[PDB]
């Protein structure tokens, strides 16, 4: 198949869309900045969506 | 047209093992070697070169 977010002639997200897949992508758009994408095991340094990428970046306080 | 020969439409990324889809510094789905000349300048000796890590033609950083 082709994923519903993909323009397969360009190999980019279709016109009007942001992203294809990933923990911080939902329905071809980025999740809002600050959305929690993984809760920490010990204590309170969670990982959060950036608003501008589809990955879930590691908390910078570590 | 068809799906681009370099594209995996299931992922919307290059097929596994390939580098890139299109661009002046992509050929056959791979990055051209860094230093390949991608645009010769008019007036001077400042030409633009492929990076070996991206598929675009970067503006020479001296200008």
């Amino acid at each position: 198949s082709v994923n519903p977010c993909c323009d397969p002639v360009i190999c980019k997200p279709r016109d009007g869309e942001h992203c294809i897949s990933g923990p911080c992508c939902n329905n071809c758009k980025f999740l809002n900045s600050g959305t929690i994408c993984q809760r920490a095991r010990g204590d309170g340094n969670h990982d959060y969506c950036t608003g501008i990428t589809t990955d879930c970046p590691r908390n910078r306080y570590n | 047209n068809s799906v681009n020969p370099c594209c995996d439409p299931q992922t919307c990324k290059p097929i596994e093992g390939k580098h890139c889809i299109s661009g002046p510094c992509c050929e056959n789905c791979y990055f051209l070697r860094s230093g390949t000349i991608c645009q010769r300048a008019r007036g001077d000796g400042n030409n633009d070169y492929c990076t070996g890590i991206t598929p675009d033609c970067p503006r020479n950083r001296y200008n």
